[PDB]
RNA sequence: UUUCCGGUGGCCAUAGUGGAAGGGAAACACCCGGUCCCAUUCCGAACCCGGUCGUUAAGCCUUCCAACGCUGAUGGUACUGCACGAGGGAUCGUGUGGGAGAGUAAGACGCUGCCGGAAU
RNA sequence: GUCACUCAACGGAUAAAAGGUACCCCGGGAUAACAGGCUGAUCUUGCCCGAGCGCUCAUAGCGACGGCAUGGUUUGGCAC
RNA sequence: GUCGCCUCCUAAAGGGUAACGGAGGCGCCCAAAGGUUCCCUCAGCCUGGUUGGUAAUCAGGUGGUGAGUGUAAGUGCACAA
RNA sequence: UUCUCCCCGAAAUGCAUUUAGGUGCAGCGUUGCGUGGUUCUUGUUGGAGGUAGAGCACUGGAUGGUCUAGGGGGCUUAUCGGCUUACCGAAAUCAGCCAAACUCCGAAUGCUGGCAAGUGUAGCGUGGCAGUGAGACGGCGGGUGAUAAGCUUCGUCGUCGAGAGGGAAACAGCCCAGAUCAUCAGCUAAGGCCCCUAAGUGGUGACUCAGUGGGAAAGGAUGUGGAGUUGCGUAGACAACCAGGAGGUUGGCUUGGAAGCAGCCAUCCUUGAAAGAGUGCGUAAUAGCUCACUGGUCAAGUGAUUCCGCGCCGAUAAUGUAGCG
């Protein structure tokens, strides 16, 4: 469900995030060679999916929602780094190697940056 | 009242076919409704003109193979200089039912010689019943002068003829002469 | 007598689509000369300094819509 | 004399005078009216003459509508001059009349004297025109 | 497998706008802080960080409303390629092909892919 | 590699250039003056409408505003 | 009066198309008004507010392009160019 | 600028020019060599568009209505405040409109690809030799000009140029048709068939009576045929012909006179089977003559009104009929 225009009556923070996400997506686009890693950073969780934007499907994905990580005691940044390591491992399993990072309207910092560096250490070329 | 018109199937379409029909002194018509596919027919020119002399008449179209069916002329394309009917849109009506139509406004009132009544509209969209179509809607401005104006929400409309158009705009105006 | 304050005009620039839909093109072949992006660069199409849309790869030219934009794509040849 | 307050371009191509009336073929304000049966150009002087005739005949009662407006400027080549040296200066203002166009309308007047006033007006126009009504 | 919901695309209003009613299990969100990375051309509003108590009031979600907007035939008309014809002239008509725009009936309170969630 | 031209008459005759000819001299009707021809804006001669003026009385006689043409003799347009 | 260049119309929905046809511009400017990266959304309107007025700055509401674009015009650009 | 025949066969455009009647390059001709369906036509299939038309979303132009900020005029009288706002009025809004340089829209054609079929021998490359670079008119779409020109300048097709033959009275540019030669054969095209003049004073049905045909406008007209719509009509219509065609009332501002007739109006009432403060003619001013309306002998159709076909007037220069040859 995408509609170009930012939905009116949306909250101010949601509109700001949607606009920033759109302007990043303006140049970010995932192909089979370099799929697009999208990280949605909700207030309590981060959900990462590697998407082939040509076909419109997700190849691999991960999130803090996984039961193996729900009870993994740690700070938000540490949990995001664990998610990044997991998603890098799954990308290696699927044979992705190189991706393009889509911050999805958020600043590349904090939890998002920790997850990105964790994936880089796991072995993703980006 | 019901006006009966004999019609037969029309199958040739286009400007050439329409010209040939009008030279044959018939008139093309398309009859459509809310239940069936549009039917393309041709009518007798003289009979169509006689029927369409009045405004919003209830017509019954008879086709030899088919059965008579009830319609109203919703859009009549007439010639501009000559008065001939060039094309008819017939909208089918389900006998016992309700319809939206236009009824003509006229002035039948007299005021002081200084002021003259004026109509702000030719027709008003009035939701009436089939068997009682108001031929004319009449408003009387007698004994009223100066700059009084009449909107669409105060009319002596006949029974069963509800107003569908907007009631927040003027319909009749009386004002001093063309000074 | 009189005179005209007009009579100046610029040389013909010869804009417009140079390769229409389905036409086979080579890489780098110019597809449309234009001022501004009446057509945006689509897949396999690059946009130059003067908004010329050219082919980034061999294939067939198609005109389409990408999101809300009129775009020109070059489908790679089968 | 109807002259527009301003126009975007004072020197324009001659208006197309082909085809029937694009719009305004039906009475919209008055009860009776003049309908042009032939196309042509209608200058502001002719419009004013016809309006004066109608108003003067109908005296004080009734009201007149001028449906058309002479907003198209017509230039004139400078007199006694050879061809060339640019377009001329606007000299006439016209309205583009096509067959079926309603030019003038009248209301608040009995039909017979309305007809006579329309006849007076029509005898001032440069194209054929007829008296029309809302079928009475 | 299904239902519901959160993300991420595609079509880009038949999806919007406005009104009404109802919903939160996970989730989303507002919310609570600012000690820490970081931040405000002032402001922890925002960005960022730390929590998930509180709250479905709003976002979001579900149902309903053609009301504004949007979509929209058939037939006819305008125009028109070709071939002719008629007027003193503006210009007009016909044959043979194509054929709108406006308007009319009507449609429509979105459609569809992938991933995840909680239950089945 | 770069510089020096309002070479602007901007594909840029010379680095360097204004006038007079009724004293004039040596292809074009491709092009003007005269006449003819076309056209008819202008001119001209009529005509339609009838506001008004004519004690009264539109039309004895006049004719405002507008409209339609004739003639080709006026000034022009065209350059056959 | 004009002569080179640019934009629009004429130009008859590719391109091209003449007249002493109709409109305007150019002979620059900018060390940022270039490159890149991230962020932002205007004009107008309504309401409230010291000086303060139609209009300075501020607040809330509305408002999708009608603002803006170094410079003409067109094509673009609110995903912002 | 001098002999012949055979084959093909232009251009009068673009660009540049101390250039505009010159010239270079390209376009178009021919020819050698090479390449062979690449050209072209039609169908089919797919593209980009913003013209015609249309529309009013935008930008301008615009009519009327509603409504109104705000300006003008007054007074009570003003510092207000009120009555006014019977005046003006941006904006907004409703309805009808306008646009080469407006567009929410949007053709037909044209252009350009794929495919298929058809096709003269078309297309292309590369050499030799050119000529041309003053065009004309007609159809269609436009600019300049005045709705002008056998005008001027473009787009496009045709002919002429460089094209004889047939038609157009004659008549480069219009229509038919592209002449290899011969023929004292036939069929046709455009156009024609009374005679000039080849073929019908053809057949059948309508219309015209103007010599319209065989030039023209606004406008005007009981011309004439046909097709409607509609009022009245043997309760007896329209004409024609005998009686009532008038009281109150010389209705009022006029004007020595407006009594029914100078101009402008409420556009009434009555003795009654019948009538208008009143329509023509008359008239200093009233008189009166005479009509719609009422009886009757007669009485079968009249009175409007619209559209269509063909005609009429408007119509009008100078050597001689003289605008069918
Ligand atoms: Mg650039
Ligand atoms: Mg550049
Ligand atoms: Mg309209
Ligand atoms: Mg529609
Ligand atoms: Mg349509
Ligand atoms: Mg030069
Ligand atoms: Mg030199
Ligand atoms: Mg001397
Ligand atoms: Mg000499
Ligand atoms: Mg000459
Ligand atoms: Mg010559
Ligand atoms: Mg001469
Ligand atoms: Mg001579
Ligand atoms: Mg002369
Ligand atoms: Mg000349
Ligand atoms: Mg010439
Ligand atoms: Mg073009
Ligand atoms: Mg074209
Ligand atoms: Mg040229
Ligand atoms: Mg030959
Ligand atoms: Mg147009
Ligand atoms: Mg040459
Ligand atoms: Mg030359
Ligand atoms: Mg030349
Ligand atoms: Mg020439
Ligand atoms: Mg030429
Ligand atoms: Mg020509
Ligand atoms: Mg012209
Ligand atoms: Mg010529
Ligand atoms: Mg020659
Ligand atoms: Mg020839
Ligand atoms: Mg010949
Ligand atoms: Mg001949
Ligand atoms: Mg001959
Ligand atoms: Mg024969
Ligand atoms: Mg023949
Ligand atoms: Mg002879
Ligand atoms: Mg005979
Ligand atoms: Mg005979
Ligand atoms: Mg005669
Ligand atoms: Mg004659
Ligand atoms: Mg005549
Ligand atoms: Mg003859």
């Amino acid at each position: 469900a995408s509609t170009l225009t930012v939905r009116k009556s949306l909250s101010d923070r949601a509109k700001a995030r949607a606009r920033r996400q759109a302007r990043g997506r303006k140049k970010i686009f995932g192909t089979v060679e370099r799929p697009r890693m999208v990280v949605t950073r909700s207030s309590k969780h981060v959900f990462v999916q590697v998407i082939d934007d040509v076909a419109g499907n997700t190849l691999v994905s991960a999130s803090t929602m996984e039961a193996e990580l729900r009870e993994m005691s740690g700070d938000k940044t540490a949990k995001a780094a664990r998610v990044g390591t997991i998603i890098g491992e799954r990308a290696k399993a699927a044979g992705i190697t190189k991706v393009v990072f889509d911050k999805a309207g958020n600043q590349y910092h904090g939890r998002i940056a920790a997850l990105a560096d964790a994936a880089r250490e796991a072995g993703l070329d980006f | 009242d019901i006006i009966h018109l004999k019609a037969e199937q029309r199958t040739e379409f286009g400007k050439g076919a329409a010209r040939r029909i009008r030279r044959d002194d018939k008139v093309p018509a398309v009859m459509y409704g809310h239940d069936h596919d549009p039917i393309h027919v041709t009518l007798d020119g003289h009979a169509t003109l006689l029927a369409l002399r009045t405004e919003n008449p209830l017509l019954s179209i008879e086709i030899e193979g088919q059965k008579p069916m009830l319609a109203l002329p919703k859009d009549v394309q007439r010639d501009v200089l000559k008065g001939f009917v060039r094309h008819v849109d017939l909208l089918t009506v389900r006998r016992g039912e309700k319809v939206d139509v236009n009824v003509a406004l006229r002035i039948t009132g007299e005021s002081a010689p200084g002021t003259i009544a004026m109509t702000e509209f030719n027709e008003i969209e009035v939701q009436a019943d089939l068997l009682n179509i108001p031929e004319v809607i009449e408003i009387d401005v007698t004994g009223l002068e100066a700059g009084t104006t009449i909107y669409l929400g105060d009319l002596k409309l006949p029974e069963g003829t509800s107003l569908l158009g907007d009631a927040e705009d003027v319909a009749a105006t009386v004002a001093f002469p063309e000074t | 007598a009189s005179s005209s304050r007009n009579g100046r005009d610029s040389n013909a620039q010869r804009l417009g689509v140079k390769r229409f839909g389905g036409q086979l093109v080579n890489a780098g072949e110019i597809i449309v000369r234009q001022r501004g992006t009446h057509f945006h660069p689509g897949d396999g199409v690059g946009r130059g300094g003067d908004d010329t849309l050219f082919a980034l790869r061999d294939g067939n030219v198609e005109f389409g819509t990408r999101r809300g934009r009129r775009v020109v794509n070059v489908t790679p040849v089968e | 004399m109807l002259i527009p307050r301003r126009v975007k371009y004072r020197k324009q191509h001659h208006p197309k005078r082909t085809g029937a009336a694009k719009g305004g073929t039906q009475l919209a304000f008055g009860d009776y009216g003049i309908q042009a049966t032939e196309g042509g150009y209608l200058t502001n002087r002719q419009i004013e003459a016809a309006r004066i005739a109608m108003t003067r005949y109908i005296k004080r009662g009734g009201k007149v509508w001028i449906n058309v407006y002479p907003d198209r400027p017509m230039t004139k080549h400078p007199a006694e001059s050879r061809m060339g040296s640019g377009k001329g200066t606007p000299e006439w203002w016209i309205a583009n009349i096509k067959p079926g166009r309603v030019l003038f309308e009248l209301s608040g007047v009995p039909e017979d004297v309305a007809r006579e006033a329309m006849r007076l007006a029509i005898h001032k126009l440069p194209m054929k025109a007829r008296f029309i009504s809302r079928e009475g």
